[PDB]
């Protein structure tokens, strides 16, 4: 009976229509509606479906950024997650935050909270990275089940179907494990009105990356964020 | 810095993955012995091809049973174990599912921030990628001891499959890790809406028996087959395929409009396709505005000519 | 203390669910149901599963016990997908409200409880073929006869009229015509499967076509005395008290539709070119969109104000009848302009705006017409100035 | 949180003072001042004393440091009494705003400070005989010329033009006609008794006749480099920036006069009789009254909203232009309507409504005409869909 840790990212709602900063340092990201990255929804969903099958004692939801990330943890709480963790980073350092720093945070956390399983979405739609899951799995030295379309416990092993370029490859993983949800995996549930209310009760410890023993300083840097711009030529200009 | 680069090959059923040629092209931009690691269970078949390839100084070969299904828990220390013995500046791959899976773990093992899906390269520390479903273009001055990154395939050109000749040394070894194991596989003309590659014919095809040319091609692009409302209405096809305002709203990767004038009502069902193709003999045909690419040409000459530039490639 | 136009995080998550269900599940079939005029059961059951219906029902009846404000933000979302389906599930708050504001402890756990257990509908029956606006010209008679009453008459235009488990029913208690309206009427809870009750065929209207509306004939219908709301003559107060909590929700419905009209007209205006330019580059069209945006934003706040006043314990007759009159009005103005901007396409039945024009007209008629709203506002207004 | 539509207890206090001033001191003399048109110096001073003027100045500089939502409160109450009076007062916030949002501490302590210590006036100089709505069309020239600039040109329609201690001035500091708005304009503070400054005759308008509105020319007026607002060429950004915190208040001005129109009209309908009945008892007049009520309530909320938006940190541009647009239009509808209810009397100077109508037209013109407001809203609105 496992303990699951789901990573949820507060992103700029996909249905927003985004706009680039004039000074081209980044995009415009204040007062702009945010939500839970839709892969995270699918991850929260699987944590809860596992719980439902009685293969999981608990589910913690976790989020890294400003205090607004609490709205995101409250959604996951509403969906079935048992309790939250917010890892406060001021909007300042949040801007220069990325999967590396997060993976470290989660690695430290999964270890700290004696968990068997870490659930992330495949990728985040803001930075389009697809790294955190993988990267967390490296820092814990656990196996990773990336882009999952299907999941099963076979005891102290996970059977993981995953979406690869030609179709679906299947894997088996020793079971402290790390799995990143793919589109195909499930249909996320609605935050049910009753449960939105019930989730306002459930707890959320709020902490710092500094505590867990993680740095944050980053040798990446964004230079700019601009805007997007015979049949023998054509198959050449698709290739 | 004395700057070597290393491309991680991708491959199967004794065949190099195309996206690997695209990555080799990007590698040469950095200037410095492109060495390329081919790991797996039956390597050299494929290692022999890389040797014929243009721009590849070394072909490092790592043959081991344990690499069945190229698991990133095995290949990660494989890759660190080369990097210790050679000290590369750069380590990259084609941004496929294989490449996407492997590299961020490598980064985490090296403790460097990796960069995903690059589309250009200002220089060896500066790369360009896309964010927000590609609605912006971000540019990154990575400053890491090691540069780890994947490469959008159709952002670069496949370098010549033959051309240069390249030495091939045995790669350094790793100990089987065995926390993961590969088990199984299953590979694959899609349903229309879910798909990533749509072909559609307008009234310009002239009959439903004429749509054979659009299937011909939508098996080469393992693709979906839709149409306009004017191709449906004329008897050519049934209703569940009509793309447009009264039909299935779609927006996959690739949309081909064949003999489609491009009325606002049909553009409403697909102006959100990532990439849009336009073969239509009239040059002042509304469809051209919205198509990234297109030709002012007879479709019965241009289309069966395309199905013959993808039987081989 | 302090003005605030920002939601609770709880309301945000409500709005987000309401909105996920609206865009995802209602819209993609809303034309289909408008075309067939079929009652939208799967959606009503889904909305009920999501907790979006019967939202006023108090906690001690297994309800959520939520505000008028919450209903309004929810129902603006449902309306944006379709006012036919929003009206359907709005019919429940309408039928329920009297019982919530005027029913005893057994009445409440009986008729409200069941709504908590399955998804059943209820309706509010007041309007008759001879009176709608002049509620005090209701002539459906109700006679005491032992332990119960004998209801005789005919009710018209009842939402959920053929789909309801039970009805709030207002009927003429006192034969004396000198009787003051305020004391002349009794209001009941009347199960729908009572003998005597004859539900009519579906009414075919120009708009909100998938909503169920029909006449009902009551003949010799036995209503148990312990389903009378407060007493004899009491009905009129009861029926009138209800509106405070429901008029805001109807207004919030209208803006839903207006917002839909605005988005549909704004998307098209960014695609269609005329004379070598997008329609938005035609100052007249921008001017149009500006004004639509103005009317929506104020309509929105107005219903937000009325919902807040009643939620604050105050009564809201003034503000609520402001919100309905304005919302009703601008929903219509916005429907036609959306049609106009779309042009020829807008007048066609496969584009989504034409339905809005047809759906919209209702908002200047039910739940109190544009005229009687202005009498209500004028009366509250005038009273502020007299001794 | 939640929504709230209740003033804070301290706000009610402001409102109470402002109402009592407006009704006890402004109303009794507002008609004489409308007839004569002399600048209402007593009531200004008086507003100044009660703290209903320069509300935006931070406590830093001995101001009361209130937000836009407070300034709107008070301005509606003043305007209910008289928009001529209330305009002259808001004139000072117009002038202040560019310095408030964009001055350094010297510039603020110096030019806002003095307003704290006595009831000095000040004015906003942007409009010109050739450009008003089109601010990037202003031709008044500033040439850099040492540790100072030289101002040349003509401004026009300046509230407090001839009653001010200093001016926000905006001028064309880049002579290359190809240069953008963003780089072409410099914004200055300019002491009024500077040589060169020639103040014109009082202008004679339809309404708000007690307000001082006049023209003014600049002939080699010297202005120190110490008085430039953010730097050379930041004039536009600056001038623009003021509008977020002023327009909401102009709209509350409009709502005040609307409220007054409706009050007069309602009192009269309750006491006038025709065909045997109080005007109230004609369905037409009732419907009029109700429609006017609607408009006001809505107009008020619109401004209350814009103000709160800006007080809450964020740009209120879309919201403030909606409030201006609508409050301004419905003010004009209410006033002509209020005249209508009073009938013959209504058209008469010995009654209070005829004045309202003449006052209210201005609210569709200054601070951005009804049309310009609508361009702004269309712009804000439309950008949200790409
Ligand atoms: C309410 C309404 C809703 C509608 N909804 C839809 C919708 O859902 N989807 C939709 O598709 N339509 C819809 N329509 C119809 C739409 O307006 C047009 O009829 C449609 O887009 C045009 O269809 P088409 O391009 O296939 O045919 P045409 O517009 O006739 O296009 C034929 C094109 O083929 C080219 N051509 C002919 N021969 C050749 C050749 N051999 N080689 C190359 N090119 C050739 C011609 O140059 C021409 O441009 C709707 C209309 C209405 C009124
Ligand atoms: C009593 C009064 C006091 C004033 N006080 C001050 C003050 O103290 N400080 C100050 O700086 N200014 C002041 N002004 C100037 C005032 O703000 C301007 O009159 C206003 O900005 C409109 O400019 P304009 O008069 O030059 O009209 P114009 O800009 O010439 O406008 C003319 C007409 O064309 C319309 N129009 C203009 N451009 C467009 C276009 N873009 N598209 C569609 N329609 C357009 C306008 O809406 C209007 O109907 C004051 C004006 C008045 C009347
Ligand atoms: C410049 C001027 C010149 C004039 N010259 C002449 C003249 O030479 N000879 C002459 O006889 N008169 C003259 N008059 C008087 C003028 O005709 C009246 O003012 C006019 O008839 C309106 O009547 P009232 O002023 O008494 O308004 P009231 O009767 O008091 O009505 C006031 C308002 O209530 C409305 N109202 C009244 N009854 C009803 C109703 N039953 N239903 C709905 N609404 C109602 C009115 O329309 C008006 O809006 C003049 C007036 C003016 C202003
Ligand atoms: N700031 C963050 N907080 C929590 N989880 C995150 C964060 N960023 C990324 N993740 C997780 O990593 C997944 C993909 O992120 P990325 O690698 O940024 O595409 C998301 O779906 C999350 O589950």
């Amino acid at each position: 009976e496992l303990r699951v840790l789901v990573a949820v990212k507060r992103v700029i709602d996909y249905a927003v229509k985004i706009r680039v900063k004039p000074d081209r340092t980044g995009v415009v990201t204040d007062g702009v509606k945010h939500s839970m990255n839709p892969f995270c929804e699918i991850a929260v969903e699987e944590a809860v479906r596992l719980k439902e099958k009685k293969l999981v004692k608990e589910v913690i939801a976790v989020s890294c950024g400003p205090a607004q990330c609490q709205e995101t943890i409250r959604t996951a709480l509403a969906m079935g997650a048992d309790r939250g963790i917010h890892v406060e980073v001021p909007p300042a350092e949040a801007e220069r935050l990325g999967p590396l720093q997060v993976a470290r945070v989660l690695a430290k956390l999964a270890e700290k909270e004696k968990v068997d399983l870490v659930l992330l979405g495949k990728q985040a739609i803001d930075d389009d990275c697809n790294q955190t899951g993988q990267m967390t799995a490296g820092f814990l030295d656990w196996p990773q089940g990336t882009f999952a379309s299907q999941v099963t416990l076979e005891g102290d092993k996970l059977k993981v179907e995953r979406a690869i370029d030609g179709g679906l490859e299947t894997l088996r993983l020793k079971l402290p494990a790390v799995v990143t949800a793919d589109l195909r995996l499930n249909e996320p549930r609605y935050a049910t009105l009753p449960n939105i209310m019930k989730a306002k009760k459930k707890k959320i410890e709020v902490i710092k990356p500094g505590d867990l023993g993680v740095d944050l300083t980053s040798k990446l840097s964004v230079i700019s964020v601009e805007d997007p711009p015979t049949t023998e030529d054509l198959v050449a200009k698709l290739k | 810095r004395f700057q070597s680069t290393l491309v991680i090959a991708e491959h199967a059923n004794d065949s190099l993955a195309p996206i690997t040629l695209n990555t080799i092209t990007a590698a040469t931009r950095l200037g410095g012995e492109v060495s390329c690691l081919v790991a797996g269970t039956k390597c050299d078949k494929v290692a022999q091809d890389l040797c014929k390839v243009a721009g590849i100084a070394k072909v490092l070969v790592a043959q081991h049973d344990v690499y069945k299904g190229l698991l990133p828990e095995e290949l990660t220390p494989l890759i660190l174990a080369t990097q210790k013995q050679f000290n590369y500046t750069h380590i990259c791959a084609g941004a496929s599912a294989f490449g996407k899976n492997l590299l961020p773990r490598v980064a985490a093992k090296l403790e460097v921030a990796p960069i995903s899906d690059i589309i250009a390269i200002k220089s060896p520390d500066t790369f360009v990628r896309t964010i927000y479903a590609g609605n912006a273009l971000c540019t990154v001055k990575c400053d890491e001891k090691v540069k780890v990154f994947s490469v959008r395939g159709t952002s670069f050109d496949a370098a010549a499959t033959s051309g240069g000749s390249a030495s091939s040394e045995k790669a350094s070894s790793t100990s089987p890790v065995e926390i993961s194991e590969w088990l199984d596989q299953k590979l694959t003309r899609p349903e229309l809406t879910g798909a990533k590659v749509v072909v559609s014919g307008g009234r310009g095809l002239k009959s439903g028996e004429n749509f054979k040319l659009l299937y011909d091609l939508a098996d080469q692009l393992h693709a979906a087959v839709g149409a306009s409302r004017a191709a449906v209405d004329a008897g050519f096809v049934p209703n569940d395929m009509q793309v447009g305002q009264t039909g299935k709203i779609v927006a996959p990767e690739l949309y081909i409009a064949v003999g489609i004038s491009g009325a606002i009502q049909h553009l409403a069902g697909m102006k959100d396709s990532k990439t849009i193709v336009a073969i239509n003999k009239d040059p002042e045909a509304p469809i051209f505005q919205v198509a990234d690419y297109g030709i002012v040409a007879d479709l019965f000459k241009v289309v069966p000519e395309m199905t013959e530039i993808l039987k081989k490639k | 203390l302090g003005f605030s136009f920002e939601f609770t995080e709880q309301q945000k998550e409500f709005q987000a669910t309401a909105r996920k269900f609206a865009r995802e599940e209602i819209i993609p079939v809303a034309a289909e149901y408008d075309k067939t005029g079929e009652y939208p059961v799967p959606l009503i059951r889904r909305a009920w599963e999501l907790g979006l219906m019967n939202t006023h029902i108090p906690e001690n009846c297994g309800g959520l016990g939520l505000g008028t404000f919450d209903a309004c933000l929810i129902s603006e979302e449902l309306a944006y997908g379709c006012t036919g389906v929003q009206t359907a599930i709005e019919g429940n708050s309408l039928g329920q409200m009297p019982i919530i504001i005027a029913g005893n402890d057994q009445q409440k756990k009986k008729y409200l409880g069941r709504m908590t257990e399955e998804p059943l509908m209820c309706a509010y029956c007041v309007t008759e073929p001879g009176a709608g606006s002049d509620v005090a010209g209701i002539k459906t008679k109700a006679e005491k006869k032992g332990d119960e009453y004998i209801i005789n008459g005919q009710k018209m235009w009842i939402t959920n009229g053929g789909k309801a488990n039970w009805y709030f029913l207002l009927a003429r208690s006192d034969p004396d015509p000198k009787a003051p309206a305020n004391k002349a009427f009794t209001g009941f809870i009347v199960e729908a499967d009572t003998p005597g009750i004859q539900i009519g065929r579906k009414e075919l209207n120009m708009g909100q076509r998938c909503s169920d509306t029909r006449g009902i004939v009551f003949e010799d219908v036995k209503v148990p005395k312990e389903n009378v709301l407060i007493g004899d003559g009491a009905g009129f107060k009861v029926a009138m008290g209800a509106f405070d909590k429901t008029r805001p929700v109807v207004a919030a419905g209208a803006v839903g539709l207006a917002q839909r009209a605005l988005d549909e007209a704004t998307k098209y205006a960014l695609e269609r070119k005329t004379f070598g330019k997008l329609l938005v580059e035609h100052q007249a069209i921008s001017f149009m969109l500006a004004e639509m945006a103005m009317k929506v934003e104020l309509a929105r706040m107005s219903y937000q104000r009325a919902a807040w006043e009643v939620d604050s314990g105050r009564r809201n007759t003034y503000y609520a009848s402001i919100a309905k009159a304005f919302a009703g009005d601008i929903a219509n103005q916005l429907a036609t302009d959306a049609v106009q901007i779309l042009g020829g396409n807008g007048f066609n039945t496969e584009y989504p705006v034409e339905k809005l024009m047809r759906d919209a007209k209702i908002y200047q008629i039910y739940e109190g017409t544009s005229q009687i709203q202005r009498l209500i506002v004028a009366r509250e207004h005038i009273d502020k100035y007299k001794n």
